[PDB]
RNA sequence: UUGGCGGAAAGGCCUUGGGUGCUUGCUGGCGAAUUGCAAUGUCAUUUUGCGUGGGGAUAAAUCAUUUGUAUACGACUUAGA
RNA sequence: GCCCUGAAAAUGGAUGGCGCUCAAGCGUGUUACCUAUACUCUACCGUCAGGGUUGAUAUGAUGCCCUGACGAGUAGGCAGGCGUGGAGGUCAGUGACGAAGCCUAGACCGUAAGGUCGGGUCGAACGGCCUCUAGUGCAGAUCUUGGUGGUAGUAGCAAAUA
RNA sequence: GGAAUACUGCCAGCUGGGACUGAGGACUGCGACGUAAGUCAAGGAUGCUGGCAUAAUGGUUAUAUGCCGCCCGUCUUGAAA
RNA sequence: GAAAUUGUUGAAAGGGAAGGGCAUUUGAUCAGACAUGG
């Protein structure tokens, strides 16, 4: 097993927002290999994580992750919205984003 | 979907190229452009050069320093329009912008490395047939690019070792082809062929 | 005095609740999942592993079994949510699965020699039947997992 | 040792300054509110500091609780204490700052007894 | 390890001869649990300090002084074992 | 119709910019999509309105409770509150075992005016509640007095022989 | 000649995925399903299960990042001027 | 023995001002527990 992903590669694209007003409290994701509303579908409810890291160790790790889910489709593109516990940084604008396969439905 | 992204600048439109490349790099994408040179901008040479001379007499009045910088040569050409669709002067702009490299000629690393074209700025895709467009070596030169020879130099030079490079590939997969034959229809062959392999 | 006594004072008494109206109705499961059907664990301590559905717990959860000497995987509970339901699905007539319940796993470390042993009879049958079939028993054994250009969203499992 | 009590909802949890009270030294943060004919604030331009309204008014039943979830009481003695002696789950007391060092030590044992809560125990404390 | 090739930023590429770990091309014998139904579970590379042992090298610059091809001050240009 | 001519002004520059030529232009049609403090449902604050309720039944009848609607605001009107010096009354209120005051990207309460607390500093006084009273609340007035900055180690300290 | 189908509209037809909410706190109302005992989605969420302890969570503060924000006071039809 | 203003120490930030609003990362800091058998 050279791979071992089981969530699908995501890109964080921006927050909600309108020509000249954002909304952090909602954020687009761009889900690799989806391109349609229709596509986009599928993941919705689907749990989102961004995973960063640390200095200062808080679990024994370094590592730590922000959770929230896939809320609804956006656009015409298999773009997406997201809500996470705690909204992303947008410092991660363009940073990569991890979208899950639970809660399945399959 | 691929760490780094090479495009063979050849044949895009600048505005078009622009606009998809400047979306890439806001999304995360690295992106390096080659062959800047044998890039393309609708509307013939003429009109092209009178607009770079419409941009060439702007500039701070009372200290030519201060005022718009006139970037010659066609990999920057392209940086203009490239920057001018990024939010360049925030800090995700100057990020955005540091996932971009654009050269003329293709140079190492990328000389052994594959590019790709964007079909949506592809010129020949793009324009209506019959009409005049650019190419934007030609107008940089005539704005006072310096190196077009040299490029055409090492371009030529290249493109000999790139043959040889290619032509030996072209006969690797005729051995290949060779031995593809004694298992093209061996008894796996007609299983994986079931399953669409 | 520091502050004037207040000329209220709320009651102590705590309320009792309104006679709530929610009744725990069954939950049905969706169609893909038949004991016998090979599942693919998403989560977890297993995430990866492809396992057989057996039963289908009080407690709402999916009865597991790998089985153990197939993939390290126990006779285990896992819930319905964070599983795919592939296509391929393996017999269960011949296996006993009656015995296990919510109590069966109830936490009373050291692992019940009861445990390891029903492992051993529900894994024979399985395994019998599991190697009926050519590559199922290898299949079992490898982990999922996404690939490169996967689109689930339209994959078939 | 309180009521239920629904989840305390604050719903404007930050200070409110005076407009211009970080500009200049002496404008004090205190609340103000901006009278001027040409304010952005007056006006509620975008962008600008918000000011007090009665929207933000808090639930009239979690109102007044501190995270305990009672409703605090300044003790000055402790016949002022045992004003709060059946309601425990619902007050809790806050020892006067001017009480002397010796006299918190009676409040505090009485509270201890009387099963009263107490805001602000080790005040005067020698340790 | 044998040959080559690469200067556009070559800092990489092709090739020779073995050695050695693995090999899922194939057939066996074990192992996995209790991390308790998801959380939280591969660790990637930067620097920068110390630490071991191995190889290795053993300088100048500035201040001051001095020249006037220089100079408002700094700066410049010379000179001194 | 579109395009071309007619079409000349002063710092270098503006379909907002980049840039766009079977458009990213012009005319038209068809869908989808993005987004306001507006619309729909819901919570909470307040305001107004309409009711219910002390028959004896522990602690608020100006109170408790049910229901509906509504919320922009200068000049301006009114209401309800916050805070200060002093006065009557009361907590037989706090206090040299530390009053008041001052310091505090420490804590709590209030939409707010503000209130409360801890720690440090201090050293002789001082609060709460009902009421009375006013020389009662500052950012401005080229406001008054005082105190302090940047300017700045700066301008300069070169007439009158040495 | 006999059909389909499009288009439009209706169903007090069935049904999957996602999202936000869970105000109230004995009973009382209107009902529904039942041959009945009784049950119910019928005047506002319950059940089961897990996690957190020099921690989960939260308040404050500093900084960074995205979007947004001209100097108050004044006279004035009009002031960042 | 307040403020303006200042020296030191400590932390931080700083491509042609600073300061503010909503939001979260990161660092610092502060919480509310309540009690069960030996
Ligand atoms: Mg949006
Ligand atoms: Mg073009
Ligand atoms: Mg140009
Ligand atoms: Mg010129
Ligand atoms: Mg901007
Ligand atoms: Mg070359
Ligand atoms: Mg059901
Ligand atoms: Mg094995
Ligand atoms: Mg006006
Ligand atoms: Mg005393
Ligand atoms: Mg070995
Ligand atoms: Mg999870
Ligand atoms: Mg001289
Ligand atoms: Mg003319
Ligand atoms: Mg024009
Ligand atoms: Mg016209
Ligand atoms: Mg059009
Ligand atoms: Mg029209
Ligand atoms: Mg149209
Ligand atoms: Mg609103
Ligand atoms: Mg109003
Ligand atoms: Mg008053
Ligand atoms: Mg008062
Ligand atoms: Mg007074
Ligand atoms: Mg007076
Ligand atoms: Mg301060
Ligand atoms: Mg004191
Ligand atoms: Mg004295
Ligand atoms: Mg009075
Ligand atoms: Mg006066
Ligand atoms: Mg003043
Ligand atoms: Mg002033
Ligand atoms: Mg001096
Ligand atoms: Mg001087
Ligand atoms: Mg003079
Ligand atoms: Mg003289
Ligand atoms: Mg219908
Ligand atoms: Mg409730
Ligand atoms: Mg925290
Ligand atoms: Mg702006
Ligand atoms: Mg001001
Ligand atoms: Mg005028
Ligand atoms: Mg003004
Ligand atoms: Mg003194
Ligand atoms: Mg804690």
């Amino acid at each position: 097993a050279e791979s071992h992903r089981l969530y699908v590669k995501g890109k964080h694209l921006s927050y909600q927002r309108s020509k000249r007003v954002n909304n952090p409290n909602v954020s687009l994701i761009k889900i690799e290999g989806v391109a349609t509303p229709q596509d986009a579908q599928f993941y919705l409810g689907k749990r989102i994580a961004y995973v960063y890291r640390a200095s200062k160790e808080v679990r024994g790790s370094k590592i730590r992750v922000m959770w929230g889910k896939v809320t609804r489709t956006h656009g015409n593109s298999g773009v997406v919205r997201a809500t996470f516990r705690n909204n992303l940084p947008a410092k991660t604008f363009g940073a990569s984003v991890r979208i899950f396969l639970y809660p399945s439905n399959i | 979907v691929e760490p780094v992204v090479v495009i063979d600048g050849k044949g895009h439109l600048v505005g078009r190229l622009a606009s998809v490349v400047a979306k890439q790099l806001l999304n995360g994408q690295k992106i390096v452009v080659v062959r800047a040179e044998e890039l393309n901008i609708s509307g013939e040479f003429f009109r092209n050069k009178l607009k770079y001379h419409d941009f060439l007499r702007k500039a701070t009045a009372f200290n030519k320093t201060r005022g718009p910088f006139h970037f010659r040569a066609p990999s920057r050409i392209f940086y203009k329009a490239l920057r001018g669709m990024v939010s360049h002067k925030t800090a995700r702009g100057k990020a955005a912008l540091e996932r971009l490299k654009v050269f003329e000629g293709i140079p190492p690393p990328y000389d052994k490395k594959k590019r790709v074209v964007v079909p949506q700025a592809l010129r020949v895709l793009r324009l209506k047939p019959g009409r005049k467009y650019t190419t934007l070596g030609k107008l940089s030169t005539s704005v006072g690019w310096k190196y077009e020879d040299v490029v055409a130099k090492l371009e030529a030079k290249r493109k000999v070792s790139s043959a040889e490079y290619y032509a030996k590939k072209r006969a690797f997969t005729k051995k290949v082809a060779s031995a593809n034959a004694t298992a093209a229809e061996s008894d796996v062959a007609k299983q994986l062929a079931a399953l669409g392999y | 005095s520091a502050q004037k006594a207040p000329k209220w004072y709320p009651s102590e008494d705590v309320a009792a609740l309104k006679k709530t109206r929610k009744a725990a109705r069954p939950q049905k499961l969706r169609a893909s999942l038949v004991p016998g059907t090979v599942l693919i664990l998403l989560a977890g301590r297993f995430r990866g592993k492809r396992v057989v559905y057996l039963k289908h717990l009080e407690d709402n959860t999916l009865l597991i079994s790998g089985p153990f000497k197939v993939n390290g995987v126990p006779l285990r509970r896992v819930n319905a949510r964070y599983v795919i339901a592939t296509s391929t699905k393996v017999s269960v007539e011949g296996v006993n699965v009656e015995k296990f319940n919510v109590e069966y796993f109830a936490k009373e470390k050291e692992i019940k020699a009861e445990r390891v042993e029903d492992q051993k009879v529900v894994d024979k049958a399985l395994i019998a039947e599991i190697k009926k079939t050519p590559l199922l028993k290898q299949y079992l054994s490898a982990s999922f997992s996404l690939k490169n250009g996967d689109k689930p969203h339209m994959l078939k499992f | 040792a309180s009521l239920p009590h629904p989840k305390i909802v604050k719903k404007h949890t930050k200070k409110f300054k005076r407009h211009h009270s970080d500009r200049y030294h002496r404008v004090a943060e205190n609340w103000r509110k901006q009278k001027g004919i040409d304010s952005v604030v007056r006006r509620r331009f975008r962008g600008n500091i918000s000011q007090p309204k009665i929207g933000y008014g808090s639930n009239k039943k979690t109102k007044f609780l501190s995270p305990s979830g009672h409703k605090t009481f300044l003790v000055a003695n402790v016949k002022d204490l045992e004003t709060l002696t059946m309601h425990t789950k619902t007050y809790a007391a806050e020892i006067a700052h001017n009480i002397s060092a010796k006299n918190r030590v009676v409040i505090l044992a009485r509270a201890k007894a009387l099963g009263i809560k107490v805001t602000n125990p080790k005040g005067r404390l020698a340790l």
